[PDB]
C-alpha cells in the first residue's frame, strides 16, 4: 500500500519527475517492477525521464443542449403546479 | 460631527481640537475618497480650526494622494496616539491595521503587472513586513488580489457583478427561504 | 407588383358560399370567378368578388365564358353600390392550375392593369395559409424567349381591414387569448419537415426524371441560403450562447426566486390566517 | 448505541427506514442531530457538518435555559476539525464560559498554528477532553492544523517554494513536505505541483476557472427547491 | 483611476497601460437590489406571521 | 424545549472576535525599527 | 469542403491559386469589389479567413446527394422536435 499509492500519487499533477525521485519516493533502486510500472500503467518512459502522458489530463464542448432538454423538465415541473 | 457650525465652544466640549481629533479619528474611515474630501478638504469650516493640529491633517492630504511612506510614519505616530487615549485602550487594534488594508486596496486597484517591492520603498523596506502582513491579511479574508513572493504579483479583480452581485441573490433567497420555511412548517408541524 | 391584400375573410365566405354553389347546381368542378379590388398601393384590398357563371372543357382548357351582362353591366350596377374594390384580377380552385389561367388573365388585363388570378382552397386542409394570389409577370429565362407569362406567387397574407367581428368573432365560440408555445412549437417543426420531405422527393425526381428546372434558376441559391450556415461550428456562437444563457438562468433565478418569494408570503399569510384563526 | 459501544450504526447503514412525516418538528431535529454526531464518529466532513447545521438552523426556540449550550459545544467538533472556523463565541452562554475555559482556547489553538501549544492545550484540558470522549478530534487535529496552513499558504501565493511554506511550519526537510503537497493534491485544494529537481514548488492560483454556466448549473438546483417549497407550501395551504 | 477620472489599467511591469470600464448592469443592480427589499419585506411579515400565529 | 440528555449540564467585546483574530500579529515598534534596519 | 477551419491559411492560396502573400490581400480585396464573397481574412496569422460564399452552378450528384444534408435536416431536426415535445410531452395539457 506503499507502492501502489505510488502507483497512483506519483504524478497526480506533478509536471515530471526522474530517476532519483523515483528512488526517493519508490525503493529498490531499479527492479522490473517500477519497469513493470513504467509498463503496465500507459506510460512513457521518457530520456532518463517520466511523464504521465503528453499532455497528462487526457485534454479536457457543448454545455448547452443537455440543460435545453433540463429547461424542458424544469418547465414541466413549474407545469401542473401552482 | 458633521455639524461643525454647533459645537464651536461648550461645557461639553473639552477641546474642540479634541473635537477635531475624535472627529478625524472616525473620518479617515467613515469618510470614503469623495466624503473624504467633502468633509476635510472642501469643509474649510474644520480647517480654520484643524489649522492647530497639522500632523494628522497632511496624514488626510496624502491620504488622498496616497504616499504610502508617511502614511507608515504617521501610522506609527497615531497608532501610539490612539495607545495613549482615552475610551481606546482595548480595542485600538483594528483602525492601523485597517488603514493599511484599505490603502492597499487602492493602491493595487490601480493596476495588476506591478510589485510590492517597487511599493516596498513606500512601504519603507516593506517586503517582509507586507509579505507576513498581507499573508494574515489574506488570511483575515480582505482584499480580493494576488501577489507572490518569486513573482511579486499585484492584481485589479473581485468585480461584484461578476457573481457575488449574483450570488447574494441566493445568499439571501435561502437564508430567509429557509427561515420562512421552517417558520412555515411548525405553522402545521 | 404587391407584397400584400387584405384578404378578408366576408370574400372568403362568399367563395365558399359560390362553392357550395358550383357543386350544388350539378357537376362544373373547378369555381372560377372574378377578384374585385381598390388599388391603394402595392398593397390592396380584396373583400369584394364574385363568382362569374362560367364552364371549362375537359380538354383545352382555354374554354370560359365570361357574359358581360353578369360583369360589365353588374360593374355599372355595382359601381353606384361601391367604386372603390374595382376588377382587380380572378381567381380558379384546383391545386395546380388549369392551360387557361393565363389566357383568361390577359383577357381581363384590360379591365385591371395589374390583373391576379388566384389559386382557391375549397377545403381548408393546409399545413398554413389558403389561397394565395399570382399578378402578371414576365419572367421568362435566361434564355430570355417569348415573355411566359405563368403568374408567379405575389405573397400576400390574410388581412382582415376591419374587425365587424360583432358576428365573426360571435361565431368562434372555442378560443381564449392564448396566453400556446407548444402548439407553435409542433407545428412550425412539422411544416418544416414535411417541406423539406416535399423537397428531397422533389429533388430525388429532379434526379431521376426531373426536367431542366431540375436546378432552374434558384434551387442552387435555395441551397446557398440553406448555406447560410453550411457541425456547422458555431462556436463562436457557442461561448456567445454561453453568455447569452448566462443571462438566461440570471433571468430565470432571479425573477422565479421573486415567484417564489412571492407566492411564498402571502399565500401562506391567507393559508395560516384561514387555518388557525378558523378555530 | 450512542452512550455504549459501537457495533450497530452498520443496522442504520442497512435499515435505513428513517422518514416518518418528521412530526413533533423538534425530535425530527434532535435526531438529525444525534445522527450527525453518529457520521461525525462514523467518519465525516461534509454530510456530518452540513446535518449538523441543519440541526443548528433548526434549534426550535431559545425558550429552554441553556440546553443548546453543551450539546452545541458537542455540535460544532467536526467544523473545529475543519479549521475553517473563526472563535465561536456569538453562541456563548456566560453561564458556560467556566466550562468552555478549555473549550475557548481550544478554538485559539484552532486559530493559533503552535505545536507546543497544540499539546499544551491537551495537557491543560484532557479531563475535559474525556468528557467530551472523542478521541476523533486530537487523531486529526494536527492534520487539521496543517491543512489550515495549507489552505491559507496555498490560496495565498501562486508558485510558493515548499521550502517557504515548509520552514516557516518547521518541517526541516523538503521530502516530507512534499509528502505534505503531494496528499494535499490527493486531498485536492490546488494544483500546486513541484518543479522536480530538489522540490521547490512551481505552482498557480485557480481564478479564471468558471463563472457563467457553472453558475447556472447550481440554479436548476436553487429553483427547483424553491418549486419543492413551493409545492409543499400548497400541500400546507392544504391543511 | 482613484477617483474615476481614468477606468483602465497600467503597467510597469510591461510598461503598457490599458484602458477598460463597461459599468451599467440594470439588471443584475435593479433586480437584485430590489430582491433585497423584498427580502427586508418578508422579514417584516415574519412577525406579522408570529403574531397571528400567536 | 430542552428535552434531551442536556438537561446535566460591546466597548471591546465587539472588537474582540477581531481582538482575537489580532491575537497572532504583534499584538502592539519594530515596525517602526524596521525603518532603520535598512 | 463543406467543413469547418474557415479560417484557412492562404498556404492553398499562394500554392494552387498562382498567387503570392503580398497579393493574397488584393486577390480578396479584389473580391470585395467583386462581391460574390467577403471574408473577414486573418492577418495576424496571415489566415485567409471563409465567409459566405456564391456556390456553385450545377452539381446533379450533389442535388441527388444532398440528402445528407436535406433528409438530414429533415429527419434530424423532426427527431429532436419529437425529443423536445417528447421531454414536455405530458403537460399537453
Amino acid at each position: 500500500t506503499i507502492r501502489d499509492e505510488i502507483a497512483g500519487c506519483i504524478e497526480k499533477a506533478y509536471e515530471k519527475i526522474l530517476f532519483t525521485e523515483a528512488t526517493r519516493i519508490l525503493f529498490f533502486n531499479t527492479p522490473k517492477k517500477m519497469t513493470d510500472y513504467a509498463k503496465k500503467r500507459g506510460w512513457v518512459l521518457g530520456p532518463n525521464n517520466y511523464y504521465s502522458f503528453a499532455s497528462q489530463q487526457q485534454k479536457p464542448t457543448i454545455p448547452s443542449t443537455e440543460l435545453a432538454k433540463q429547461v424542458i423538465e424544469y418547465a414541466r415541473q413549474l407545469e401542473m403546479i401552482v | 460631527f458633521l455639524d461643525t457650525v454647533s459645537t464651536f465652544t461648550s461645557y461639553e466640549l473639552m477641546d474642540y481640537k479634541t473635537f477635531v481629533t475624535y472627529t478625524v479619528y472616525v473620518s479617515m474611515i467613515a469618510l470614503e475618497r469623495p466624503d473624504l474630501r467633502e468633509k476635510v478638504i472642501k469643509g474649510a469650516e474644520i480647517l480654520e480650526v484643524l489649522h492647530s493640529l497639522p500632523a494628522v491633517r497632511q496624514y488626510l492630504f496624502s491620504l488622498y494622494e496616497c504616499r504610502y511612506s508617511v502614511f507608515f510614519q504617521s501610522l506609527a505616530v497615531v497608532e501610539q496616539e490612539m495607545k495613549k487615549d482615552w475610551l481606546f485602550a482595548p480595542h485600538y487594534r483594528y483602525y492601523v491595521r485597517e488603514m493599511r488594508i484599505h490603502a492597499y486596496s487602492q493602491l493595487l486597484e490601480s493596476y495588476r503587472s506591478l510589485t510590492l517591492g517597487y511599493m516596498a520603498e513606500a512601504f519603507g523596506v516593506g517586503v517582509e513586513f507586507i509579505d507576513q502582513e498581507l499573508s494574515r491579511f489574506i488570511a483575515a479574508g480582505r482584499l480580493h488580489c494576488k501577489i507572490d513572493k518569486v513573482n511579486e504579483i499585484v492584481e485589479t479583480n473581485r468585480p461584484d457583478s461578476k457573481n457575488w452581485q449574483y450570488q447574494e441573490t441566493i445568499k439571501k433567497g435561502d437564508l430567509l427561504l429557509n427561515r420562512v420555511q421552517k417558520l412555515s412548517r411548525v405553522i402545521n408541524m | 407588383a404587391v407584397q400584400k391584400v387584405v384578404v378578408h375573410p366576408l370574400v372568403l365566405l362568399s367563395v365558399v358560399d359560390h362553392f357550395n354553389r358550383i357543386g350544388k347546381v350539378g357537376n362544373q368542378k373547378r369555381v372560377v370567378g372574378v377578384l374585385l379590388g381598390s388599388w391603394q398601393k402595392k398593397v390592396l384590398d380584396v373583400s369584394n368578388s364574385f363568382a362569374v357563371p362560367f364552364d371549362e372543357d375537359d380538354k383545352d382548357d382555354s374554354v370560359w365564358f365570361l357574359d358581360h351582362d353578369y360583369l360589365e353591366n353588374m360593374y355599372g350596377m355595382f359601381k353606384k353600390v361601391n367604386a372603390r374594390e374595382r376588377i382587380v384580377g380572378w381567381y380558379h380552385t384546383g391545386p395546380k392550375l388549369h392551360k387557361n389561367d393565363i389566357a383568361i388573365n390577359e383577357l381581363m388585363k384590360r379591365y385591371c392593369p395589374n390583373s391576379v388570378l388566384v389559386i382557391i382552397d375549397v377545403k381548408p386542409k393546409d399545413l398554413g395559409l389558403p389561397t394565395e394570389a399570382y399578378i402578371s409577370v414576365e419572367e421568362v429565362h435566361d434564355d430570355g424567349t417569348p415573355t411566359s407569362k405563368t403568374f408567379e406567387h405575389v405573397t400576400s397574407e390574410i388581412g382582415a381591414e376591419e374587425a365587424e367581428e360583432v358576428g365573426v368573432e360571435h361565431l368562434l365560440r372555442d378560443i381564449k387569448d392564448t396566453t400556446s408555445q407548444r402548439i407553435t412549437n409542433q407545428v412550425h417543426g412539422l411544416k418544416g419537415l414535411n417541406s423539406k420531405l416535399l423537397d428531397i422527393r422533389s429533388y430525388l425526381e429532379k434526379v431521376a426524371t426531373g426536367k431542366l428546372p431540375i436546378n432552374h434558376q434558384i434551387i442552387y441559391q435555395l441551397q446557398d441560403v440553406f448555406n447560410l450556415l453550411p457541425l456547422q461550428e458555431f462556436v463562436k456562437a457557442f461561448y456567445l450562447k454561453t453568455n447569452d444563457q448566462m443571462v438566461v438562468v440570471y433571468l430565470a433565478s432571479l425573477i422565479r426566486s421573486v415567484v417564489a418569494l412571492h407566492n411564498l408570503i402571502n399565500n401562506k399569510i391567507a393559508n395560516r390566517d384561514a387555518e388557525k384563526k378558523e378555530g | 448505541y450512542l452512550h455504549y459501544s459501537l457495533y450497530d450504526q452498520a443496522e442504520k447503514l442497512v435499515s435505513k427506514s428513517v422518514f416518518p412525516e418528521q412530526a413533533n418538528n423538534n425530535e425530527w431535529a434532535r435526531y438529525l442531530y444525534y445522527t450527525g454526531r453518529i457520521k461525525a464518529i462514523q467518519l465525516e466532513y461534509s454530510e456530518a457538518r452540513r446535518t449538523m447545521t441543519n440541526a443548528l438552523r433548526k434549534a426550535p426556540q431559545h425558550t429552554a435555559v441553556g440546553f443548546k449550550q453543551t450539546v452545541h459545544k458537542l455540535l460544532i467538533v467536526v467544523e473545529l476539525l475543519l479549521g475553517e472556523i473563526p472563535d465561536r463565541l456569538q453562541f456563548r452562554q456566560p453561564s458556560l464560559k467556566r466550562s468552555l475555559m478549555p473549550y475557548f482556547l481550544l478554538t485559539q489553538a484552532v486559530r493559533t498554528g503552535n505545536l507546543a501549544k497544540f499539546n499544551q492545550v491537551l495537557d491543560q484540558f484532557g479531563e475535559k477532553f474525556q468528557a467530551d470522549g472523542t478521541y476523533t478530534l486530537i487523531i486529526r487535529l494536527r492534520h487539521n492544523v496543517i491543512k489550515t496552513g495549507v489552505r491559507m499558504i496555498s490560496l495565498s501565493y501562486s508558485r510558493i517554494s515548499l521550502a517557504d511554506i515548509a520552514q516557516k511550519l518547521q518541517l526541516d526537510s523538503p521530502e516530507d513536505a512534499e509528502f505534505i503537497v503531494a496528499k494535499a493534491i490527493r486531498d485536492g485544494v490546488i494544483e500546486a505541483s513541484i518543479n522536480h529537481e530538489k522540490g521547490y514548488v512551481q505552482s498557480k492560483e485557480m481564478i479564471d476557472i468558471y463563472s457563467t454556466r457553472e453558475p447556472q448549473l447550481a440554479f436548476h438546483q436553487r429553483i427547483s427547491f424553491c418549486l419543492d417549497i413551493h409545492n409543499m407550501s400548497v400541500k400546507a395551504m392544504r391543511f | 483611476i482613484l477617483d474615476k477620472k481614468f477606468h483602465g489599467i497600467l503597467d510597469q511591469g510591461e510598461g503598457v497601460l490599458i484602458i477598460f470600464d463597461e459599468p451599467p448592469v440594470d439588471k443584475t443592480y435593479e433586480a437584485a437590489l430590489e430582491t433585497i427589499q423584498n427580502m427586508s419585506k418578508v422579514v417584516d411579515s415574519l412577525y406579522n406571521k408570529a403574531k397571528k400565529l400567536t | 424545549m430542552s428535552e434531551k440528555k442536556q438537561p446535566v449540564d460591546e466597548d471591546n467585546w465587539d472588537d474582540d472576535n477581531v481582538e482575537d483574530d489580532f491575537s497572532n500579529q504583534l499584538r502592539a515598534e519594530k515596525h517602526g525599527y524596521k525603518m532603520e534596519t535598512s | 469542403r463543406p467543413a469547418n477551419h474557415r479560417q484557412l491559411t492562404f498556404e492553398e492560396i499562394a500554392k494552387s491559386a498562382k498567387i503570392t502573400v503580398n497579393e493574397v490581400e488584393l486577390l480578396v480585396m479584389k473580391a470585395l469589389s467583386v462581391g460574390l464573397v467577403k471574408g473577414s481574412i486573418d492577418e495576424v496569422d496571415k489566415r485567409v479567413h471563409m465567409t459566405w460564399v456564391q456556390p456553385r452552378v450545377l452539381d446533379l450528384q450533389q442535388i441527388k446527394g444532398m440528402k445528407d444534408r436535406l433528409e438530414f435536416w429533415c429527419t434530424d431536426v423532426k427527431s429532436m422536435e419529437m425529443l423536445v415535445e417528447h421531454q414536455a410531452h405530458d403537460i399537453l395539457t
